[PDB]
RNA sequence: AGUAAGGUCAGCUAAAUAAGCUAUCGGGCCCAUACCCCGAAAAUGUUGGUUAUACCCUUCCCGUACUACCA
RNA sequence: UCGGAGUACAAAAAACCCUCCGAGUGAUUUUAAUCUAGACAAACCAGUCAAAAUAACCAUAACAUCACUUAUUGAUCCAAAAUUUUGAUCAACGGAACAAGUUACCCUAGGGAUAACAGCGCAAUCCUGUUCUAGAGUUCCUAUCGACAAUAGGGUUUACGACCUCGAUGUUGGAUCAGGACACCCAAAUGGUGCAACCGCUAUUAAAGGUUCGUUUGUUCAACGAUUAAAGUCCUACGUGAUCUGAGUUCAGACCGGAGCAAUCCAGGUCGGUUUCUAUCUAUUAUAAAUUUCUCCCAGUACGAAAGGACAAGAGAAAUGGGACCAACCUCACAAACGCGUCUCAGAGAUAAUUAAUGAUUUAAUCUUAACCUAAUUAACUCAUAAUAAAUCCAGCCCUAGAACAGGGCACA
RNA sequence: GUUUACCAAAAACAUCACCUCUAGCAUUACUAGUAUUAGAGGCAAUGCCUGCCCAGUGACACCAGUUUAACGGCCGCGGUAUUCUGACCGUGCAAAGGUAGCAUAAUCACUUGUUCUCCAAAUAAGGACUUGUAUGAAUGGCCACACGAGGGUUUUACUGUCUCUUACUUCCAAUCAGUGAAAUUAACCUUCCCGUGAAGAGGCGGGAAUAAAAAAAUAAGACGAGAAGACCCUAUGGAGCUUUAAUU
RNA sequence: ACCAAAGCUAGCUCAACAUACUAAACAAAUACAAAAAUACACCAAAAUAAAAUAAAACAUUCACCUAACAUUAAAGUAUAGGAGAUAGAAAUUUUUAUCCUGACGCUAUAGAGAUAGUACCGUAAGGGAAAGAUGAAAGAAUAAAAUAAAAGUAAAAAAAAGCAAAGAUUACCCCUUCUACCUUUUGCAUAAUGGUUUAACCAGAAAAAAUCUAACAAAGAGAACUUUAGCUAGAUACCCCGAAACCAGACGAGCUACCCAUGAGCAGUUUAAAAGAACCAACUCAUCUAUGUGGCAAAAUAGUGAGAAGACUUGUAGGUAGAGGUGAAAAGCCUAACGAGCCUGGUGAUAGCUGGUUGUCCGAGAAAGAAUUUUAGUUCAACCUUAAAAAUACCCCAAAAACCCUAAAUUCCAAUGUAUUUUUAAGAGAUAGUCUAAAAAGGUACAGCUUUUUAGAAACGGAUACAACCUUGACUAGAGAGUAAAAUCUUAAUACUACCAUAGUAGGCCUAAAAGCAGCCAUCAAUUGAGAAAGCGUUAAAGCUCAACAAAUUCACCAACAUAAUCCCAAAAACUAAUAACAAACUCCUAGCCCAAUACCGGACUAAUCUAUUGAAACAUAGAAGCAAUAAUGUUAAUAUGAGUAACAAGAAGCCUUUCUC
């Protein structure tokens, strides 16, 4: 496993991924 | 190169606080050990000489904030004290034992 | 790399009672120099801590020393 | 081994060959008793506190203190001392009453729980490209380079990890055969230049073919001699030992220098030293349709002050490679085989970078991930074309056909 | 001459020579002998030589002491003749401070030291230069004749070693007849590619290829077959050797 | 249809009784080199057993282990022990004779090794087997009866595709779905281990404390003891194979090392030479290379080599024996393995190490805290299993827990929701961990890296494949149904083009020269309009361009980034209506026998043997054990595969045994 802060865009737990494609910004239209 | 740092090993020595408030003791069980002051003793609550707090009477355990006057032989807590503005007093956390069973009842032996 | 280990007068040594020899400086002896005789000066690598210091420890620096093996 | 602080942020506990401080006792007198409720802590052994009661002394007196106060320490047995009490850097500190080296002459039981070779992970190191311009370049950032820095990717080196194999994954270099990538050494096309020409420097595109022979070293590497269009980088178990080699590493023998009192040891050298296998399965066992150099010529022309000195086009001769053949020469004591000898070797389409025409978004211009048409243009690749072609005589004999099986002849011979 | 019978035949051991050491002597060795003798060892003919050191250890004397052809050892720091070098000088420690000789050697590393000759070209070979701070004098130094199935280099002559292979015979080989073995083998109806995966797939996943059998060949893979890995570590598992380990 | 299969005797084991214990045979020959009638002799002998092991090492110690005279008790007591492991008496007690003896012992891989210590392997001590089946008669072999059932073959070779099978199907394949089995590991289809296949044989054993059942009970027991509900009896228990070694006693010098006896060889050639001289054979060694590598050979053949009158080869026979012999030291050789021989005995040596561990079904089910010559193991604690008792366990609001700053959040506790928890009595396993998310540390803010704390998981579904991610309360049957996780991810972007320039003035300063354009300073001013200058340029000037005139009016910040090695990688698709559909071990529906698993632990049944009674075309209730084999490079025997493959041999003709070729 890895530091919590690293170089390289950490991959996100795949859950994780979900959860910010879910909580994206609509603007309106 | 070579380890410089020797003696970092110790196991904990378990000081805290055992008896929470509402607990029901009985006479000498420790409510707290501690190396240095943490808690300062109250009413019916002894004082070891390693600053360990043991009840002297059975009943509930209370914790109150009160105010501190130290000994006036302690020549390092009362200059503490000259030090402070006229506005201020000290206040330390106490652990007082509310006794729950009375003294003594009279009863009655003989009728003569 | 690691470990070991040392620095003291200008120089080299022994003690920490900082001494001894030599060099250096002044004078004497000789025609002059040297030898020789007489007198004086001279230092504890570095920083910090060692009741206080020094022989100690620590920091800095120079330099010295051993080992670096089985596939 | 023992204590304190952080890691362990707020009850407890909590690790590392983790980060920093300490302890293996002194000073002093207040020389600190006996007996018992109840608890903290803890695997155990151990460690800690403690009311009441009794004695001591103000005649209804128990915390020895200070130095971060926390650590200042050791179990049985056994031994000694009065019976009270004492005894270990037993520090490997839960402590065997008392015991070191070397083994490449080694043996046995096991481990991929654990190293060397290989793969894999990772990218510190290494390699390749880009972003940013201070400057070097006489002037001029980017013809050629570019410090302090930014960013993306390759998986060749030495490391790091110890994940598959120690009831075996045989280990350097060569010999044979090579498969592949392009970050191209040569061959082809092109942009830029501090490109006149010649010789160069640099960048884009292209992997069908090619990339020499020798002296020293076991060598890969490197140096040197001669040459070539060029003598590329790298992967493939740093390809390839059921194909070969064993010079080197890497057993047993033996010297030299050193370390050790010795036995023996040295990524220090030197001489010597067994390289096994009868192929079960998978896989595999021939189509062709060339490539490069040199000479002559263009031409001492183009280009230049001169010195120097072209490209394209045309013609010719060789070499390697593919595929064939004996009239001669040569190997040749078979009527054949064989090389050193002889013979042959090709058209069309199609493209990458790049160059040019017409022209709109933008009534200019502009090669156009704008349309239509059209032009100059690397190598692959594809194809024209060429080879193969008759179903069903076959016992026997012959054969320039052949392992067997097949195949061609056997009417005039 | 000798040795590791069965991976090393050598530079190893032995050997004539030289030297050290221990013993004054009788019925089974030495020896039917008596110091010009006989044992316990070292080093290797010959020739020139074998330097200095009894502090330590060992031996002898068993007391002082004596012995290195007994085990072993045989030095720093600083300054000094224009510069370089260091005859010399100051000072210190030792039982003495590496003397003669030879030398980039079979001699740690630096190392392919430097230079000359040999070659068209020299990490080789020979001859010199030389601190080799780790050469060195019977654990022997150095020189030479002869000798060597040892190790290295050069010239000449030869040759398929090679540029570059070819022809022809015999034993194998292939067909026919006879006899007929071995390692090996979980079951196999036993393909290729990329990806995945205990990290190198005939079997998984995504795709490709695909009538069934026989005989003869080539060795890329089946982490091929063979030996419960010799390397390495572990085991309060063994053994051989040595001694300043412990006990005796 | 072959190969094969079946049988029940031979005899054996353990006792008892018992004479009292080297049999049978000894005509002749037997310790000369045994089995050879016959000549002056020598003859004989003893010295404590040691160690493998246990103490998790090993030095004092370690039962039995040569010699005890027994049984019931005293007693595992007194004592003896690195006072550790373990070793262990006595005083004092008990014991009635002879017959009743046979078998819940085996039946040819069993039982003795045995048909036999014979074949056979070793010089010797020693090791040591396999092997039998007809019937009343084979003086019934044109002979007869019986299973025709192991692997292996024949009858009958094979037809795309795949752990060889299942779901099926009219149909063998074709289709769909599935990574062999044990062992060992964090994790194995793994290219980690073992097995060709068949038959036979081969591995859990003990009763102190305890639980269950029963007798009798303040007492129990057929003496010796235990007793504040106990005592007596029954039942329930703890494996197999393997080292290198160590000690004692035997047997080996016919090979080899060396020596003592007794013999035998060296021709020719060259030299005054029989000189550890020279050339070269016999002879003896074995340098180099190639064949050979289960070979001709457990060290050879072919070519080539060294010595060859000596420190030489060689025959016969004798001597030295393992704490040793021997050695021109190679740690050589001593009967094909010598850092120390072989054989037997001690020996079933001992292994924390590897491998193996045999019927069905059911219940519950553990990843590591502390010491340890300890981290490859054990003994405690936690957790867990079986049985039992009891009352509170989890969740848990307010209050409450430190002083400079400090997050997620813990501790403690009533209600409430729910049945869990504690204690007592018996216990083993485990104590070698992998990833994901979170808080940290070492490292390169590297690793599928390493060290701790909190939490999760180890699907037969999904992420194409997939231990760790997501969906999921793991029963059986059905040709029913609803749902959960989840199947192709985005952008791949940047045109900026008119027209027009004249004054003071080379502004001062500066410099060799500084004319808007090294620098300093100032930055005013003509013209409606134009900066003592924004850029380029010049040695300095000149010159070009940009701001300002006018003309005129789409919009215009920013967003560009190379490549790997066997062959690219489902095929393909921009609109017919989507909080769709299809989709599990989840959950409903119909019936039930009504919920997964590795180490350890609990329970119910049961195949095949013998015995006690039943049973009498093969069983019932009980009591007993040599009580069950897909796995130990397992043992013996038999079969295959490799394979009809590797490899082996006889000169020719004829008148047959005589002539020819070598
Ligand atoms: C390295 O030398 C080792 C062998 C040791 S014993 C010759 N390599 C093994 O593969
Ligand atoms: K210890
Ligand atoms: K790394
Ligand atoms: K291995
Ligand atoms: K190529
Ligand atoms: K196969
Ligand atoms: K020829
Ligand atoms: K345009
Ligand atoms: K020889
Ligand atoms: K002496
Ligand atoms: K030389
Ligand atoms: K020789
Ligand atoms: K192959
Ligand atoms: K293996
Ligand atoms: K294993
Ligand atoms: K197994
Ligand atoms: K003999
Ligand atoms: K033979
Ligand atoms: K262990
Ligand atoms: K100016
Ligand atoms: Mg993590
Ligand atoms: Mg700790
Ligand atoms: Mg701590
Ligand atoms: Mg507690
Ligand atoms: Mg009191
Ligand atoms: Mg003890
Ligand atoms: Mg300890
Ligand atoms: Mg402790
Ligand atoms: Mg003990
Ligand atoms: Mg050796
Ligand atoms: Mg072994
Ligand atoms: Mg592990
Ligand atoms: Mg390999
Ligand atoms: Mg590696
Ligand atoms: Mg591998
Ligand atoms: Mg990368
Ligand atoms: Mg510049
Ligand atoms: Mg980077
Ligand atoms: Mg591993
Ligand atoms: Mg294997
Ligand atoms: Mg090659
Ligand atoms: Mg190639
Ligand atoms: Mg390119
Ligand atoms: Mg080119
Ligand atoms: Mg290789
Ligand atoms: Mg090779
Ligand atoms: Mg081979
Ligand atoms: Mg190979
Ligand atoms: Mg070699
Ligand atoms: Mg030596
Ligand atoms: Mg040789
Ligand atoms: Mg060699
Ligand atoms: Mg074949
Ligand atoms: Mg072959
Ligand atoms: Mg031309
Ligand atoms: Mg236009
Ligand atoms: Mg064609
Ligand atoms: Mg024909
Ligand atoms: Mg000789
Ligand atoms: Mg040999
Ligand atoms: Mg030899
Ligand atoms: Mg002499
Ligand atoms: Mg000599
Ligand atoms: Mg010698
Ligand atoms: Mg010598
Ligand atoms: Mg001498
Ligand atoms: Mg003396
Ligand atoms: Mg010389
Ligand atoms: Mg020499
Ligand atoms: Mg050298
Ligand atoms: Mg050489
Ligand atoms: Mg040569
Ligand atoms: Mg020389
Ligand atoms: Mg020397
Ligand atoms: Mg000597
Ligand atoms: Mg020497
Ligand atoms: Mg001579
Ligand atoms: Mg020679
Ligand atoms: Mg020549
Ligand atoms: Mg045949
Ligand atoms: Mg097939
Ligand atoms: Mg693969
Ligand atoms: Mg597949
Ligand atoms: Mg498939
Ligand atoms: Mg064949
Ligand atoms: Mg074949
Ligand atoms: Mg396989
Ligand atoms: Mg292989
Ligand atoms: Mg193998
Ligand atoms: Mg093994
Ligand atoms: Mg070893
Ligand atoms: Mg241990
Ligand atoms: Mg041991
Ligand atoms: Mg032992
Ligand atoms: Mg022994
Ligand atoms: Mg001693
Ligand atoms: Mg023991
Ligand atoms: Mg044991
Ligand atoms: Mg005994
Ligand atoms: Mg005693
Ligand atoms: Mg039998
Ligand atoms: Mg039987
Ligand atoms: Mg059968
Ligand atoms: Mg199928
Ligand atoms: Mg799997
Ligand atoms: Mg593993
Ligand atoms: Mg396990
Ligand atoms: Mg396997
Ligand atoms: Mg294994
Ligand atoms: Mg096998
Ligand atoms: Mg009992
Ligand atoms: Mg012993
Ligand atoms: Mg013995
Ligand atoms: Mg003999
Ligand atoms: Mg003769
Ligand atoms: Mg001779
Ligand atoms: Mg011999
Ligand atoms: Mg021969
Ligand atoms: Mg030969
Ligand atoms: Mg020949
Ligand atoms: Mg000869
Ligand atoms: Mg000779
Ligand atoms: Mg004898
Ligand atoms: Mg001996
Ligand atoms: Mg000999
Ligand atoms: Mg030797
Ligand atoms: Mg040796
Ligand atoms: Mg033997
Ligand atoms: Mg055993
Ligand atoms: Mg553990
Ligand atoms: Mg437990
Ligand atoms: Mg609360
Ligand atoms: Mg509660
Ligand atoms: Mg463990
Ligand atoms: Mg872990
Ligand atoms: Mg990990
Ligand atoms: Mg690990
Ligand atoms: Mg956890
Ligand atoms: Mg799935
Ligand atoms: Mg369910
Ligand atoms: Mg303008
Ligand atoms: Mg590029
Ligand atoms: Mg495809
Ligand atoms: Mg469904
Ligand atoms: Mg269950
Ligand atoms: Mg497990
Ligand atoms: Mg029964
Ligand atoms: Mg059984
Ligand atoms: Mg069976
Ligand atoms: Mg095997
Ligand atoms: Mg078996
Ligand atoms: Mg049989
Ligand atoms: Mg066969
Ligand atoms: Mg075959
Ligand atoms: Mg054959």
């Amino acid at each position: 496993g890895s530091k919590a802060v690293t170089r390289h865009r950490r991959v996100m737990h795949f859950e994780r991924q979900k959860l910010m494609a879910v909580t994206e910004y609509i603007p309106p239209k | 190169g070579s380890s410089k740092n020797l003696g970092g090993k110790s196991p904990g020595k378990r000081f805290g606080i055992k008896k929470m408030e509402g607990h029901y003791v009985h006479a000498g069980n420790i409510l707290a050990t501690q190396r240095h002051f943490r808690w300062h003793p109250g009413a019916h609550v002894g004082l070891g000489k390693n600053k360990c707090l043991y009840a002297l009477e059975e009943g509930v355990v209370r914790y109150t904030k009160e105010v501190y006057v130290p000994n006036p032989s302690n020549s390092e807590a009362v200059d503490l004290v000259t030090r402070l503005p006229q506005g201020a007093v000290l206040y330390k956390t106490f652990v007082h034992v509310v006794p729950a069973k009375p003294e003594g009842t009279f009863k009655l032996v003989a009728m003569l």
